[PDB]
C-alpha cells in the first residue's frame, strides 16, 4: 500500500499540491497514475505519467515523481474538485499497487 | 468513443461462485491489458487482478490467489469468482492498464510501461450476504 | 475502342526440346485481378505498436513494431511458384528434369473494366454497378528498381494459383526507419526491461513515391499495357539432392572379412585393430584411425546457434540458417530451427471451402541431407585421452552459464573456410522464384528464401491504382479527405516466364525417388463436389546426386 | 636491404625525380550508408 494524506482543503482558485508515497524500489522504477473519484462514478484517469493527461481532462492537473514521493498540483480549485484522489503504479514484486486516497476538499 | 460496461453483480450468498463480465466497444479490446480493481463499501481501491493481451499471463492478489479466476475471449472480460466469502462484498471495475507511455508532447518516441489505467468500466456491485 | 478485346487469355505450359537434351519451358499465367479504389489517396507514415505483447517478461520473441509508409497503390506480385506451374508440370519438371534455369519473364495488362457502385437511396437499400468508361487506372513500371523491393511471397500475397479464381493485389507498403531497443528477459525478470521506440534517425529517412520516381501510364477501358521482355542472369537453380556426408566421403576402408552368409547380423569387419590401421587423420597425437577421425576433404554443412535473437537499431531478429535439420524427415511435426514452415491462405493452397481465418501450414522438410544434429557432435579435450571422463568432455547434455534447457550447441558457429552448402531448395506452390541481389558491397553467397537471385536487375515491381474520380463538391482546401465516387476495376494480367531445364540421365542401376499420385493423396489434386480446390505442397529435389 | 633491391637515383641540387602514372584497379567505394536491418527488409504486414 502506497502512502497517502487523508485529505486536503482549500479555497476555491488556490494552487495545492497532493502527495503520495512508497519504497522507491516500486513507486521509483515504475510509472504512477493519478485518478479522480466523485461520488457515483468509477475512478477517472486525471494523470497518466510524463504530465500527460487523458482526452477531456482538465488542464489544470498535472504531476511528477521523485525517488519515493509523487507530486500531483492543481492550478486553481474548482467546487466539482471536492473527490477523492488515488495513485496507484506497478510494484516489482509484479503486483499493482494503489494509495490510501485522499479527498481533497473546497472551504 | 471508448466503452466499457460490467454486469453480473447481484446478491450471493457466501462460499458461492459467480461470473462477472465486462463487455468492451469502440476500441482493439484485444491490444490492451485488463484488469479488474476492486473496491469495498467506503475502503480504497484494491486490485483484484489483471491479464495481458494474449492470456499468456495473469496475476492477482494474495487474497482472491488461487480463488478467482480470469479470462478474456477478444470481446469482452470475464471473472470468474469461487469460494466467495463476506469480506468479498465491494463493487468491481474493469480497467484497461496502459500498456505504452509517450516520453515527449507530440509523443514521437515511446517506452513500455504498467501501474497506470487509461480508460475504466461503469463498475458492479457485488453484494455476498443471506 | 470500347468494344474491341486488346489482349487472349493464355494458361498453357509448353515445352520445347532443343538440342542437346535441354528443354525450353514456357509457363504462361493469366489471372482476372480486382481492385478496390484506396482508403485514402494520401500517403501514410504509420507507426505499428505491440508493446502489450513484448511487455511480458519473456515474451521477446513476438515483437512486431515497426514504421511503415502506407500507399494508395496495389502491387501485382507473380513471385511464386504456383502461379505458373499446376502439379503436373511440376510432376513432370520435378521427375524428370535435373536443373532449372530463370530465362526470361514479361507481362502485361488487358481488358481493363472500370465500374462505379451507385448505392440507391431507396428504403429498402439497393445498389447498381455502371460502367464510367472514362475511368482511368493508373499503372505504374519500375523498371529502374527505383523503389524498395518489397516480394509478397513472403507475406503470402501474390496472385493466386487457380486460372478459374479471380485474385486480389496486394496494398504496396514499404518500411520506414525506427530505432528500438528490446533488453531481453524471461519469466521472473523483476520490473521491466528496457523497451523504448526512438524514433526515426534523420540520416536514414527515404521517403519514395511512385508519382516521383515512375512513369505512371492511364489506361482506359480501351487501353493495355506491357513490360517487355525482362532477361535474367541468375544461376543455375539443382533438382537433385546430396545425400553424403563427411563421413560418407572419399574411399570406404578395405573390409578384409566379409560377411559369408546373408542376414541382419552378417555384418562386415575391417579386421585390423583401429591404432595399427593406415590413413590420415588431422589430429596429429592419436594413432587411432576411424572412420569419424579420418580426414575428409572438406565439410559438408555448418552448425549455427540456433533460435539465437540478434539486435540491431531495429530490434531483435531472428539469426537465419542455410540448412535443415537432421532426422527431421522421419516426422513433420519433429522439425525444429532451419526447417522454413510457410502458412497461406483460401487463394494460395488452403481448401477453397474451408471456414475460419486460420491459416494453412506446413514445414518443408528438404530431402537434401546436409543438415546438422546437434544432439550429436560434441567436444573433448585435445589430449583425446579415451574414454572421455566428465572434465575432458562437453556433451550437449551440459549446461552453459547454469541454464539447464541451453547447452553448447545454441551458441556454436563452426562455420569456416572449408564449409560447403546447396542452395534452398524450391517450394511449391507457395515458394517465391527470384529475390534481388543486395547492394552492399561484399554480398551474402546464398539467400535463404528464393533459389534464383538477381545479379544485375530483377523485373521491375508493377503498381495499379484505380486513379481519382472526384465528385462535383471537390475542394482542396477542405482538410476532410476528398470526395470520391466508389469505383473498382476488373483487368486481366497475363504473364510469361520462360525456364531452360536439363532433363536427367539414369546414371544407376537402382530407381530413384519420384513423384506419383496414389491412395492417400489421390484427392489432392481434383476439385470437391462443392468446386473446392486445394494445391499442396510438393518436393522438388527427389533425385540424389553425388557430391564427391 | 633497399641498397640490394631497388635502384637508387642520385639527385643533385639540379636534378629532379618522377615516379610515372601508376594505373590502380580498386573495386568502387561507395558513398552512401545503409540503414535497413533484418528487420526491415522485404514487405511489412498489412496494417488491418
Amino acid at each position: 500500500v502506497l502512502t497517502q494524506k487523508a485529505s486536503v482543503s482549500g479555497s476555491l482558485g488556490q494552487t495545492i499540491t497532493i502527495s503520495c508515497t512508497g519504497t522507491s524500489s516500486n513507486i521509483g522504477h515504475n510509472n504512477v497514475g493519478w485518478y479522480q473519484q466523485l461520488p457515483g462514478r468509477g475512478p477517472r484517469t486525471v494523470v497518466s505519467g510524463t504530465n500527460s493527461r487523458p482526452s477531456g481532462v482538465s488542464d489544470r492537473f498535472s504531476a511528477s515523481k521523485s525517488g519515493n514521493t509523487a507530486t500531483l498540483t492543481i492550478s486553481g480549485l474548482r467546487a466539482d474538485d471536492e473527490a477523492d484522489y488515488y495513485c496507484s503504479t506497478w510494484d516489482d514484486s509484479l503486483n499493482v499497487v494503489f494509495g490510501g486516497g485522499t479527498h481533497l476538499t473546497v472551504l | 468513443e471508448v466503452q466499457l460496461v460490467e454486469s453480473g453483480g447481484d446478491l450471493v450468498k457466501p462460499g458461492g461462485s459467480l461470473r462477472l463480465s465486462c463487455e468492451a466497444s469502440g476500441f482493439t479490446f484485444s491490444n490492451y491489458h485488463m484488469a479488474w480493481v476492486r473496491q469495498a463499501p467506503g475502503k480504497g481501491l484494491q486490485w483484484v487482478a489483471n491479464i495481458d493481451s494474449g492470456g499468456f499471463t495473469t496475476n492477482y492478489v494474495d487474497a482472491v490467489r488461487g480463488r478467482f479466476t480470469v479470462s478474456r475471449d477478444n470481446g469482452a472480460l470475464y471473472l470468474q469468482m469461487n469460494g466467495l466469502r463476506v469480506e468479498d462484498t465491494a463493487v468491481y471495475y474493469c480497467a484497461t492498464m496502459k500498456t505504452t507511455y509517450c516520453i515527449d508532447e507530440n509523443c514521437n518516441s515511446f517506452q513500455a510501461g504498467r501501474g497506470v489505467f487509461d480508460n475504466w468500466g461503469q463498475g458492479t456491485l457485488v453484494t455476498v450476504s443471506s | 475502342g470500347v468494344g474491341i478485346s486488346t489482349g487472349t487469355f493464355n494458361n498453357q505450359t509448353e515445352f520445347k526440346f532443343l538440342e542437346n537434351g535441354w528443354v525450353y519451358i514456357t509457363a504462361n499465367s493469366s489471372r482476372l485481378v480486382h481492385l478496390n479504389m484506396p482508403e485514402s489517396e494520401n500517403y501514410r507514415r504509420v507507426v505499428v505498436n505491440n508493446l502489450d505483447k513484448t511487455a511480458v517478461n519473456g515474451n521477446m520473441a513476438l515483437d512486431d513494431t515497426h514504421a511503415e509508409i502506407v500507399t494508395p497503390w496495389s502491387l501485382v506480385d507473380a513471385n511464386a511458384w504456383g502461379v505458373w506451374f499446376n502439379p503436373g508440370d511440376w510432376q513432370l519438371i520435378v521427375n524428370t528434369m535435373s536443373e532449372l534455369h530463370l530465362v526470361s519473364f514479361e507481362q502485361e495488362i488487358f481488358n481493363v473494366v472500370l465500374k462505379t457502385v451507385s448505392e440507391s437511396a431507396t428504403q429498402p437499400p439497393t445498389k447498381v454497378y455502371n460502367n464510367d468508361l472514362t475511368a482511368s487506372l493508373m499503372v505504374a513500371l519500375d523498371s529502374n528498381n527505383t523503389m524498395p523491393f518489397t516480394p509478397a511471397a513472403m507475406r503470402s500475397e501474390t496472385l493466386g494459383f487457380y486460372p478459374w479464381k479471380p485474385t486480389i493485389p496486394t496494398p504496396w507498403r514499404y518500411y520506414f526507419q525506427w530505432d528500438r531497443t528490446l533488453i531481453p528477459s524471461h519469466t521472473g525478470t523483476s520490473g521491466t526491461p528496457t523497451n523504448i521506440y526512438h524514433g526515426t534517425d534523420p540520416d536514414d529517412v527515404q521517403f519514395y513515391t511512385i508519382e516521383n520516381s515512375v512513369p505512371v501510364h492511364l489506361l482506359r477501358t480501351g487501353d493495355e499495357f506491357a513490360t517487355g521482355t525482362f532477361f535474367f542472369d541468375c544461376k543455375p537453380c539443382r533438382l537433385t539432392h546430396t545425400w553424403q556426408t563427411n563421413r560418407a566421403l572419399g574411399l570406404p576402408p578395405f573390409l578384409n572379412s566379409l560377411p559369408q552368409s546373408e542376414g541382419g547380423t552378417n555384418f562386415g569387419y575391417i579386421g585390423v585393430q583401429q591404432d595399427k590401421r593406415r590413413g590420415v587423420t588431422q589430429m596429429g597425437n592419436t594413432n587411432y584411425i576411424t572412420e569419424a577421425t579420418i580426414m575428409r576433404p572438406a565439410e559438408v554443412g555448418y552448425s549455427a546457434p540456433y533460435y539465437s535473437f540478434e539486435a540491431s537499431t531495429q530490434g531483435p531478429f531472428k539469426t537465419p540458417i542455410a540448412a535443415g535439420r537432421g532426422g527431421a524427415q522421419t516426422d513433420e511435426n519433429q522439425a525444429a530451427d532451419g526447417d522454413p514452415r510457410y502458412a497461406f491462405g483460401r487463394q494460395h493452397g488452403q481448401k477453397t471451402t474451408t471456414t475460419g481465418e486460420t491459416p494453412e501450414r506446413f514445414t518443408y522438410i528438404a530431402h537434401q541431407d546436409t543438415g546438422r544434429y546437434p544432439e550429436g557432435d560434441w567436444i573433448q579435450n585435445i589430449n583425446f585421452n579415451l574414454p572421455v571422463t566428465d572434465d575432458n568432455v562437453l556433451l550437449p547434455t551440459d549446461p552453459i552459464g547454469g541454464k539447464t534447457g541451453i547447452n553448447y550447441t545454441n551458441i556454436f558457429n563452426t562455420y569456416g573456410p572449408l564449409t560447403a552448402l546447396n542452395n534452398v531448395p524450391p517450394v511449391y506452390p507457395n515458394g517465391q522464384i527470384w529475390d534481388k541481389e543486395f547492394d552492399t558491397d561484399l554480398k551474402p553467397r546464398l539467400h535463404v528464401n528464393a533459389p534464383f537471385v538477381c545479379q544485375n536487375n530483377c523485373p521491375g515491381q508493377l503498381f495499379v491504382k484505380v486513379a481519382p474520380n472526384l465528385t462535383n463538391q471537390y475542394d482542396p482546401d477542405a482538410s476532410a479527405n476528398m470526395s470520391r465516387i466508389v469505383t473498382y476495376s476488373d483487368f486481366w494480367w497475363k504473364g510469361k516466364l520462360v525456364f531452360k531445364a536439363k532433363l536427367r540421365a539414369s546414371h544407376t542401376w537402382n530407381p530413384i525417388q519420384q513423384m506419383s499420385i496414389n491412395v492417400d493423396n489421390q484427392f489432392n489434386y481434383v476439385p470437391s463436389n462443392i468446386g473446392g480446390m486445394k494445391i499442396v505442397y510438393e518436393k522438388s529435389q527427389l533425385a540424389p546426386r553425388k557430391l564427391y
